[PDB]
């Protein structure tokens, strides 16, 4: 499970990140959702890191 | 640089009658300021953008001043003079703010003066939204 959780932190992380990218490469980008999504991305990366560590 | 920001507000693309119509000015920033990207940019702002903007300056600067706006039509008509007042009002507002390093630092304002698309789309873009 710890592993599991960990990856879960990642898989999600990736999603938020991906979303960011999408807004970004919508081209126009709501910088609003970009920021929100990004905030979550960095946390998620951390989550990945932590659960893993 | 901060006071050494050079501003001409010209080009009174005064959108013709509507009884509320809004003059769009070149805002040429010729700026040696390193608080302004472009050594020259011209944007073509309309009254509404500025007022907001002015408010933005108000908003980003928590007590940290925001002098008077572009001129009010609250007594103004749409007179060349009035619009001039607006032009001036901005010029002034802008002038000062530029010679205040902080209000001159509003990023919206950099983008605003240094990009024509109005305050608005700049303002989304800046909070990454």
């Amino acid at each position: 499970k710890a592993f599991h959780s960990w990856h879960s932190a990642e898989s999600e992380l990736m999603k938020k990140k991906a979303a960011q990218d999408k807004l970004l490469r919508q081209g126009k980008t709501q910088q609003d959702r970009l920021n929100q999504v990004n905030a979550e991305v960095i946390d998620a990366e951390r989550k990945v890191h932590q659960a893993r560590l | 640089a901060r006071p050494t920001f050079h501003i001409t507000v010209g080009d009174p693309h005064k959108v013709g009658d509507l009884a509320t119509s809004h003059i769009v000015y070149s805002v040429r920033t010729k700026t040696t300021s390193k608080a302004y990207k472009q050594p020259e940019f011209e944007v073509k702002r309309r009254y509404r953008d500025f007022l907001w903007l002015y408010n933005t300056l108000h908003s980003n600067n928590p007590g940290v001043v925001v002098p008077p706006p572009p001129e009010k039509q609250a007594v103004g008509r749409f007179e060349s003079n009035f619009v001039e007042s607006r032009r001036a009002a901005l010029e002034k507002m802008l002038n000062k703010i530029a010679a205040h390093p902080t209000l001159q630092l509003d990023a919206d304002l950099k983008l605003f003066l240094e990009s024509e698309s109005f305050n608005i789309d700049v303002k989304h873009k800046e909070r990454k939204e």
